[PDB]
RNA sequence: GGCGCUGGAGCGUCGGGCCCAUACCCGGCCGUCGCCGGCAGUCGAGAGUGGACGGGAGCGGCGGCCGGAGCCCCGCGGACGCUACGCCGCGACGAGUAGGAGGGCCGCUGCGGUGAGCCUUGAAGCCUAGGGCGCGGGCCCGGGUGGAGCCGCCGCAGGUGC
């Protein structure tokens, strides 16, 4: 269960990082980077995840199916998304949204995304 | 959830299933104890221990 | 200055379980947000008996 | 709709009207007005124009936002008072009447002498000890930072332009359009020229100001002369 | 054109016998030897002017030896017309005995 | 089902709102008779001497049943008796104040820390002034400030107290629930007398500033708060 | 020029000196750290006046100010790029500082990564 | 206490002012204690001090005296949060030897795990008018020297702090 699985590594994790008064989590779905049982990447039946395409231009959007929870192989459900900021930050709302897919992780999830815009735009000067 | 026990698939030396299925042995439903792990632990491991004085 | 003595100020009683089971801890949980979103008393009482101690949580025979 | 009707409640100390509940009710005829019982487009659809475009575009204004920064800052409560500058009461020493001769007390004008004409919209005192005196043109100065002496000059049906106001008198700067990195010196117009329009007005508001000051005896000598602190005297035993 | 502002002397810091708060000055002003006088006083701003080695900015002026230290006459001391002052910063324990000025800015008469 | 939820709770709004209206205007009638009446026993006295002297004889006003007690002097240095009577006074600390009311065991109790406190007979301005500048209420075991009405109400209401005006009734004329109304209020934490104190270690008749001053507690109060 | 944080309070030290041990200053085998005087005449911990003040709660730091940077972020420490992505959606109130054992090649990377991410390093020249 | 003081800077009786303690009052910040306080409602539709139905017979405002079912959508949208060992609110309080207890993201050395950790493009150690953080124990970063190893986190164990 996730509050047992949380119960567990809340504090014994290979993903936390307790530095500088500051705690961090860097297991892969983990929107904010946070130690917190909400934002866990991995403890919940589902999750969703925002990463940096493989090549630096979009966004990959993952979720967590439901069927598949002990095979991690097909667990997760993986999109690109490589269209304009607004029309990105759309669909990522549409599908935490309309889907009502872990709807307290949208504006995370939103806020996640148009930091890897922001940061794949190119420089100024 | 613990009196449940799904199939899991056996795979082949291929890496693919075999199509043979063992129900989950109900070992794997028991509680989850760290606290009680971490003392069998702590103590196991001081009786490899060698003296020195 | 007040005039007031300070050697009873904090009161010694259990305000959470010492063992670190998470059973425990996870209805410890349950039963907090029992009590405090209930009027009911026996919530309560549960509560503050599952803080407790082993000695304090004797076996209760059969008979 | 019916006209607007003024208070009908005299005010005798601030917060309290001069007459009752049931006063006022009888005042306004509550009585006979009793009552019981009986937007925007966000989104414009506009004509795309072009074949099998579909029809038209519902074509919605304010867009959202295409970035979102990582983290916010949570508003603000609410203070209930607080009124911004331009809607503050501008108070005014009582000293300090229309004719009243001023000491400045700070500026290139320390220690002057100057007629006081009308207080601002914004409270800031419009002076003029005449250019042709001391050299003190029409220049705002703050009630804070002046002097008010008893001698005054009834300056009573002279008339102060119209549009000698705040946006008048306010500084006017150039620098830095089309100019981002200093390489080349930019410190032309830094010589402020007199305007044509405010030499005009100086003009006007003299012609009528001296012919009074110099009605009474020696006063434009006092005006010429300067303020200082000798020796002997203190600001507390002076009689201004 | 002229003096403009009051003389007064760094008298000292508020204190008792044996201690001494030194975030308040105690002001001296000439000509100003009773309690009752004072209250002309109260509000004004008040410098402490001296010299050092760099040169400094000067507002509306070119850079010099001047250096200030702001502060503002808060309320009436003893009754023989001290004043108590309250500077930006806590005055120098060199300026006691030197000069203060008075600069008569925030005006109520 | 919208419509009638919106009537279902624009109904019950506006229930609230009347019995709100409704009770402010108790509130504004009961301050008014309280004033007739405080006018009334004011001029009753004045008229009770009057016709005393008119006929020669003498009015001897009622014994004063209110009392305001001050602690003046510190917490070092106290023999066991004089720091009990005070911590059953509820003057823990010096310049706290408190109204007693005045019987033959809390006047004994007064002459045991006479040496302690400053006490006297409060006026109707002194218990105004004392209420509403700082009155506190006890409520919950914390120290609330009085500023609204229904923290009055919702601690006092079962007695007919529900305003401040009613606690300052209550406090004034000593009623049948003084002592309710009383410890309702927290101890009041005056300043310093500005002004200075004559002598805090001997008594008032002797000039200093302890014991008993009959009707200068409102001199002492006035500069202490 | 440089990045700025999420909002910039007015941080207030109740005290900025140090705190030094007693009676470190006459003697060079007592070190500044501060020790506890637990003599029974000591006058530094009988709080006599003018002597060396102890430290204690009451001068501790506000809470929405503690261990601010006088810039206004507060500081993380990183050791190669993979831990400089936490700082990400900590952007506009955590800076980097790159860890002093860290080689000039990497930190290089560390630099030119956080440049892209927005992130502020508080020492982005060090090893050139 | 000294200088000194004799229409007093002496003695007795009194007045008005004024001076300042870490005391009292108001305010800010820190911590402790108490409310065994609040938050699982992330519930932008939740709406709650009763609601449902279900036929009786009736009014009250609109639909010429017979008359009634309403569902969000011109916008598909709506900050943060809740390491629950967390976060938030309110009130009171704060001396301390001998002594007791708690916390320590204080520090030292070694072991099991973990950091796809750091490092000859420079480890440890040392030096530094360099920049800072913490109430503090202490720690991080810059520069130099040095030349081969070292550290964080979760537990474990001491020949563990002058
Ligand atoms: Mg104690
Ligand atoms: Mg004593
Ligand atoms: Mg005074
Ligand atoms: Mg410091
Ligand atoms: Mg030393
Ligand atoms: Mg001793
Ligand atoms: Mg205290
Ligand atoms: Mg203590
Ligand atoms: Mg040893």
């Amino acid at each position: 269960s996730a509050h047992l699985q949380w119960m567990v590594v809340r504090n014994c994790s290979s993903f936390l990082i307790k530095r500088n008064k500051q705690t961090y989590s860097t297991e892969p779905n983990n929107l904010k980077a946070r130690n917190s049982f909400r934002y866990n990447g991995l403890i919940h039946r589902k999750t969703v995840g925002v990463e940096p395409a493989a090549d630096g231009k979009g966004v990959v959007v993952v979720i967590k199916r439901r069927s598949g929870q002990r095979k991690p192989a097909t667990s997760y459900v993986r999109t690109t998304i490589n269209k304009n900021a607004r029309a990105t930050l759309s669909s990522i709302r549409h599908m935490i949204r309309k889907n009502k897919y872990r709807p307290d992780l949208r504006m995370a999830a939103i806020r996640r995304a148009s930091a890897i815009l922001r940061s794949q735009k190119p420089v100024m000067v | 959830m613990a009196c449940a026990r799904p199939l899991i698939s056996v795979y082949s030396e291929k890496g693919e299933s075999s199509g043979k299925n063992v129900t989950l042995p109900a070992v794997f439903k028991a509680p989850i104890r760290p606290d009680i792990v971490n003392f069998v632990h702590t103590n196991l491991r001081k009786n490899n221990r060698q003296p020195y004085a | 200055g007040v005039d007031i003595r300070h050697n009873k100020d904090r009161k010694v009683r259990r305000k959470e379980p010492k063992s670190q089971d998470i059973y425990l801890r996870l209805l410890v949980k349950l039963y907090r947000f029992l009590a405090r979103r209930t009027n009911s008393t026996f919530n309560q009482v549960v509560l503050k008996r599952l803080f407790m101690s082993r000695t304090n949580r004797p076996p209760l025979s059969l008979s | 709709k019916g006209k607007p009707h003024c208070s009908r409640n005299p005010v005798l100390v601030r917060g309290i009207g001069r007459y009752s509940r049931s006063a006022m009710y009888s005042r306004k005829a509550m009585y006979k007005r009793k009552y019981s019982a009986a937007k925007v487009l966000a989104t414009v659809t506009k004509p795309v124009g072009g074949d099998k475009n579909g029809g038209t575009r519902v074509v919605k204004l304010r867009k959202m936002p295409r970035y979102y920064p990582t983290e916010d800052v949570p508003r603000k409560l609410l203070s209930h008072g607080k009124k911004p500058f331009s809607q503050h009461v501008r108070k005014l020493r009582a000293s300090i009447t229309p004719g009243t001769i001023l000491i400045i007390l700070t500026g290139r004008h320390r220690g002057k002498r100057v007629v006081f004409l009308k207080q601002l919209a914004s409270g800031l005192l419009l002076v003029t000890g005449p250019l042709v005196l001391n050299r003190v043109p029409l220049r705002r100065t703050h009630q804070k930072f002046v002097i008010a002496t008893s001698t005054k000059i009834d300056i009573s049906n002279v008339k102060i332009p119209k549009h000698l106001t705040d946006a008048y008198f306010k500084k006017k700067k150039l620098r830095k359009p089309r100019h981002q990195e200093g390489e080349i010196f930019d410190t032309e117009k830094e010589k402020y020229e007199i305007t044509e329009q405010r030499k005009i007005d100086q003009k006007a508001v003299d012609s009528q100001i001296l012919p009074k000051i110099k009605a009474i005896p020696q006063l434009q000598g006092y005006l010429r002369s300067v303020f200082a602190l000798t020796n002997g005297i203190y600001p507390h035993k002076l009689v201004f | 054109s002229g003096r403009l502002w009051s003389k007064a002397i760094f008298a000292g810091y508020k204190r008792g016998l044996r201690n001494q708060r030194e975030h308040t000055a105690l002001l001296k002003i000439e000509g100003v030897y009773a309690r009752d006088e004072t209250e002309f006083y109260l509000g004004k701003r008040c410098a402490y002017v001296y010299k050092a080695k760099n040169n400094t900015v000067t507002p509306g002026g070119k850079p010099n030896k001047t250096r200030v230290i702001w502060g503002k006459v808060t309320r009436a001391h003893g009754n023989s017309g001290m004043v108590r002052a309250k500077f930006r910063s806590n005055l120098p324990a060199k300026a006691i005995g030197h000069r203060i000025r008075v600069m008569l800015y925030p005006s109520r008469i | 089902n919208f419509a009638e939820l919106k009537i279902k709770r624009l109904r019950k709004k506006f229930a609230q709102k009347m019995l709100r209206k409704a009770r402010r205007k108790l509130i504004y009638e009961k301050a008014k008779h309280y004033h007739k009446e405080y006018r009334q026993m004011y001029r009753t006295e004045i008229r009770m001497a009057r016709m005393a002297r008119k006929a020669g004889n003498f009015y001897v006003p009622a014994e004063p049943k209110l009392a305001f007690v001050i602690r003046i002097r510190g917490i070092n240095g106290v023999s066991p008796k004089v720091r009990k009577v005070l911590q059953l006074l509820r003057l823990r600390q010096i310049f706290n104040g408190t109204f007693v009311k005045l019987n033959k065991a809390s006047i004994n109790m007064l002459r045991i820390v006479e040496p302690y406190i400053a006490w006297g007979y409060p006026n109707l301005k002194s218990v105004n002034e004392l209420i509403y500048k700082r009155g506190y209420g006890k409520i919950n075991k914390k120290r609330i400030a009085l500023t609204d009405n229904a923290l009055i109400a919702r601690s006092l209401g079962k007695y007919g107290i529900i305003c401040m005006e009613d606690l300052i009734h209550e406090i004034y004329t000593v009623g049948k629930r003084f002592k309710e109304a009383n410890n309702f209020l927290w101890p009041f934490k005056l300043s310093s007398p500005r002004g200075g104190m004559k002598k805090k270690t001997t008594h008032f008749v002797e000039g200093g500033d302890a014991g008993n001053r009959e009707d200068q507690i409102n001199r002492l109060i006035r500069r202490m708060n | 020029a440089a990045l700025r944080p999420l909002v910039k309070p007015k941080i207030v030290k109740k005290r900025t000196k140090k705190f030094i041990r007693h009676q470190s200053d006459r003697y060079v085998k007592i070190k500044r750290n501060w020790r506890k005087p637990r003599g029974i005449d000591n006058r530094v911990r009988r709080r006599f006046k003018g002597q060396i003040l102890m430290p204690n709660i009451g001068y501790g730091s506000n809470k929405k100010t503690k261990h601010m940077l006088p810039s206004g972020f507060r500081k993380f420490l990183v050791h190669n790029v993979k831990e400089l992505e936490v700082l990400l959606m900590c952007n506009k109130s955590y800076c980097a500082e790159i860890a002093h054992n860290v080689s000039s090649k990497n930190r290089k990377a560390i630099v030119e990564r956080a440049a892209q991410l927005a992130i502020r390093v508080t020492n982005p020249n060090a090893r050139l």
